[PDB]
């Protein structure tokens, strides 16, 4: 007559590592490292990404005639970035401070186009000037959101824009860099011009950079494209005597602090939702670590270079 | 046949720690429910703490277009490596250490069973030293059950046991 | 009445680990000064190491006026989250683990007392298995004191004890 | 006759957490997380902060007539920042590189105003010109530390500044941006001007940005404000033919490496001293962690998001 | 003369854990090869894991010429302190903790030897409580060797031992 | 007849620290903190550093006449930086964006000088103009890699550079900033000039900054030095009517991602090779931590401020 004290052993084939031994068989264990995605770009806590498809972000905001599609996305949780999107700047030129503009627009909340002035209030000037290089419907046109102003005979003109909101106001405009003095006098009626932005006491004077560039799309002149954000309850006063392509429409917006982001991904947008997103797909992030991708957006398990992390829960499985 | 000293039992399928008994009426395995359940509560607590306590900040990362500003590039790249080294090394070793403890925990738990039983039997049994006890008196099912319930009475089998000891001595 | 197995004693107010004794002259609690003091030195060392070893660099932080430069903003903000995640998670688990060990340390220390006493008494006493010993001979204050000093003499009480054993057997 | 082995239990109500259990009662424990401030802005290791009260840092350094108060703070351990301080730029304009200037002046050691040249040595020019927009005592004046130079009839003039010290020399100056050519010729006697800073071989050419801004404080012209630090044993040579508001006084200084900082706080300066300072108050930093504030200055416990961290020191308190 | 309880032995020079024996033919030390070897494999594993698992990223650092751009300077300087605090504090405590465990590991290993021997001898020997056993029968080299091999036979010395017990009792 | 269970003790004098005790003697232990260098600057995984000796990086790339020595280092793993290297810009001026250029050239793989155009194809202009301030062999000369172009009578001229490679092309050029209009008309035949870089649609217009600086090396005019990298399969078109010191030679290169670096060290280059390099010397980096130097290049043990880290391996050494 005997009685013995013993413990469970089992058919389980999992092994684990410890300080003192390698690959010790156990009756049970738990993976604490997430190692698979879902291969889709998803909305993020139910807020979807911005999908510009064939347009650039700059093209879209300027109001390129080819971007006249996606609906007024009132909000977005991050931006799907396209590296080669055909529809960008129709009139050739430079865009000043794109990277900061992308960071500003990376995740935003209320986003509404707004009119900033009437060109048909203006006197002794021509407005809505047009070019072949930005065509609407076979007919020459221009950016939806900018107004090209000309023919002021070297005389000054003005525009007050206001932001009456408790939220910022995004502005885009351009300076026309003419090909020689001959064209400078033709359009604006002088050899040289100036444009001044007044933000109360602060000021900026833009002058055009005259001279002939390479011919591109039949043009040897260029436009330099600018953006700025105008703060809550705030006014700017612009005076120019030429070369200003003025800001007709802007956008009220609100940025979220832990701000969205920028994703370069081959994958297409999906109906699905997640808390954590990578260029490779989305993650079940209830686990504390992951080895899928270093570049993530959201609430994410930490990235580690392990191939797995088994926590023992059971007992040494020696039958 | 043998106890924990020689390994674990395929046969015991209703818990972690328990007994194997041998008498005239037969034999069988029985898990110690109380001691198993207590260990399960604890291991679950450990695992849940290691998982649930990772509640991380909203991050977002940048893979840029940028032989444009560099000094920031390089700083961002150095920072990503630094973080990577930290989490990889620490959490590797964390798993190694925590696993060690878990296994020790189970060893400690099993020995405790043995020590609790041994303390009841005293010299009414002979410690075979392999995790089994050879009883010096006959033990029916109610006897065995008393040991498993921790209610075995030392005095009540003392006399039958002492004779058997002196028989061994002759 | 009962020993460590059933819990700790309200009554013992002069240290961590000790004894409760029972005889004809009376009863009382007595802390084992040497074993208590040794554990205190050690725990203080642990706590002091966890506190004193944090000797941190001169830092300073910036909450700016700045939708002006951004790329650096965003990098600074990502770095603050990263650091936060690191310290929060690691030091949470640090406290959890260190606390576990401390309690194990105290359990290990108490069992050692019991094992040290048991080894002196051998079969001159009966291990009741609840942290108490039933002596098989009469034990005056000097007897009790010898056990607490680790100077109890096994041979000197052997004979009185053996008779009492055989009385149990009859 | 018995003898038992046992352990202490107690009236203590502290509990602690462990890997295996939640809220285990113990006979004693220790908080290792600091969780309270003192609600004051203090000096830092006995070096006090810089307190500009109603002036801006720019206003102060330029020598605005309204800043003529705080004593020559020879040193400071960080700067208390005011967001709306009335006394800033009296003559309207732009300040170039404020954020770098704040970082430079964030913690400094020996700080002494020094004269850089004599205007009354100069010939064929008027100096100390004055304006209503920077009034002294009802009477029009100008910045204490800058000298406005005019009336040179389009002819060049010069100024060598020296730093003979083994420590840096902080410089402020301005360029007058005139409202039209008419005023350009009136003041400086030409249509266009130039100002050149020579730092040995390195050089900088400033030209004014002519044109009319918004009228502010009766002015349609502006000044652009500049700063620079001149290194030990070093010389600059300035030549200008107009539009220079010159640097008359500068400051020797020494920056501390683990440099002070910038604090936005509502709290007022106090006599008290600390090793660690936050916008919420100061910290007893002998503990290794704190949960008061993420933004700290000095030698500080690490910030964690725990509500407390109890180390067990005693025993399981089960009576 | 005395066992592990009073400290370690200068004399034993062929391993970590072992025995000291005393009989008529003479005396001597002998390391327990199996138990030593097992512990060595394990400690080497621990040390190697702590060393080999640090496989770090290609970094590079900048000590610039630069009261030129500052905001990035200051950020880079704050980051270097942050990393420094992390590694210094964590790895200090890592060494402290790991060292603690290593020493416990060795204590646990030695007690196991004692427990394994004790379980073979039972009442054929008297636990002197200092890590030595006083045998109640005469023990030649083959007897001693059987204990060290774990093949000592309890039954075969039972009778000679029991007489000696009762002699003690008289 | 007795048998005892015991353990090893030893003559070893190492001690170690633990949670519960200070300086506990053990029979054996292991240093896991590397604490010594080799006092040399080494090549890095067998790729050596760039050693410009007495030249500056700018001097070298421009093709200063004094740099005409080191062989075409086809590659390098990082740069040894000299703070005072005499041979830098021979014709006095400014270098625009040095820090980014150093970062770009910090570690590079294939590096081959390449010709970008022929000056002797050009018409109605003088090329290879020379100055005393950049002497070859007592005789006046000019930078090897730049060509100074003059005498175009205010008429425009052109240069297409191509990068036909799948790797970047490094370019250096300069703009001549003339001392007054008199010299402007003498050299280039007009009062004012323009130079335009066309990178497809993108463009840059450089105009010179006229006026007299301090005389240095007999010159009151200056040159502003520029660099740029031209991407794979790419073209720039340059048109100028003056003041262009043109780019005659460039360099194809390939940057390594975990890029080399910049080392300020007093030590000289050595034949030795290492995986980890510091300003103090190289490191046996098979250990996980080091306390030698915070500023390292390569695959390095982490830097900690400990004086040693002893892992116990043996037993408590209490005889
Ligand atoms: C801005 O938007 C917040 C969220 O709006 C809701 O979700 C988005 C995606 C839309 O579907 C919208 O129509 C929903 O109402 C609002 O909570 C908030 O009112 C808005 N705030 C302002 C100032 O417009
Ligand atoms: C600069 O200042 C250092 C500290 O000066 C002392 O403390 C400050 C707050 C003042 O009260 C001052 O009068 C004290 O002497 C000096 O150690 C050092 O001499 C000074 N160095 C130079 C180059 O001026
Ligand atoms: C560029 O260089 C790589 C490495 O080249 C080898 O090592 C250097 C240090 C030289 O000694 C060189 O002659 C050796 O061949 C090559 O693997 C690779 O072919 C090269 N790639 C290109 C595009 O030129």
């Amino acid at each position: 007559d005997r009685i013995c004290i013993g413990y469970q052993a089992n058919q389980n084939n999992q092994t684990v590592n410890t300080l003192l031994e390698q690959n010790v068989p156990v009756t049970g264990a738990q993976e604490i490292l997430e190692t698979n995605h879902n291969g889709k770009l998803c909305s993020l806590n139910g807020v979807p990404p911005l999908d510009l498809q064939s347009c650039t972000l700059a093209g879209w905001l300027l109001g390129n005639p080819n971007c006249d599609n996606l609906l007024e996305a009132e909000e977005w949780s991050y931006i799907k970035i396209n590296e080669n999107a055909p529809d960008d700047l129709c009139f050739p030129g430079n865009f000043e401070n794109l990277q900061d503009l992308l960071l500003e627009m990376s995740g935003v909340q209320n986003f509404t186009k707004v009119k900033l002035f009437n060109p048909q209030s203006m006197t002794g000037v021509t407005t809505n000037n047009v070019d072949q290089t930005c065509p609407f419907e076979g007919k020459p046109s221009f950016y939806r959101n900018l107004n090209w102003i000309q023919g002021n005979s070297g005389l000054p003109f003005n525009i007050e824009i206001k932001n009456p909101t408790s939220n910022p106001l995004l502005l885009l405009w351009g300076i026309h860099n003419t090909k020689d003095a001959a064209q400078q006098r033709n359009l604006y009626g002088n050899d040289y011009s100036y444009t001044i932005f007044n933000f109360g006491e602060k000021s900026e004077e833009f002058r055009p950079d005259i001279g002939q560039r390479d011919e591109i799309k039949a043009h040897q002149d260029r436009i330099d494209y600018y953006w700025g954000s105008l703060p809550a309850q705030s006014t700017l006063r612009i005076e120019s005597t030429g070369n200003l392509i003025a800001p007709e429409y802007g956008f009220y917006y609100k940025r979220k602090e832990g701000k969205g982001g920028l994703m370069k991904s081959k994958l297409p947008i999906s109906d699905c939702s997640t808390k954590c997103q990578t260029p490779l797909g989305a993650l079940n992030s209830t686990l504390p670590f992951q080895n899928v991708h270093q570049q993530t957006i959201g609430n994410c398990p930490k990235y580690v270079k392990a191939t797995s992390l088994m926590l023992a829960t059971g007992l040494r499985n020696n039958p | 046949i043998a106890g924990f000293i020689e390994g674990g039992w395929q046969g015991m399928i209703d818990g972690w720690y328990g007994y194997h008994h041998e008498n005239q009426e037969g034999s069988g395995y029985a898990a110690d429910k109380e001691a198993t359940q207590k260990a399960v509560d604890g291991i679950t607590n450990k695992v849940n703490s290691i998982i649930d306590k990772m509640n991380s900040q909203f991050e977002s990362n940048i893979k840029e277009f940028n032989r444009l500003e560099l000094r920031i590039q390089h700083l961002s790249d150095r920072v990503d490596d630094a973080l990577l080294d930290i989490w990889s090394y620490n959490t590797e070793l964390l798993v190694l250490l925590e696993n060690e403890r878990t296994l020790d925990f189970h060893d400690a738990n099993v020995k405790n069973l043995f020590e609790k039983v041994k303390a009841q039997l005293k010299d009414n049994a002979i410690d075979e030293g392999n995790g089994c006890f050879l009883l010096l008196h006959k033990c029916n099912n109610s006897c065995m059950d008393d040991i498993k319930n921790g209610t075995y009475k030392y005095m009540d089998y003392r006399e039958e046991s002492h004779i058997e000891k002196q028989k061994i001595d002759s």
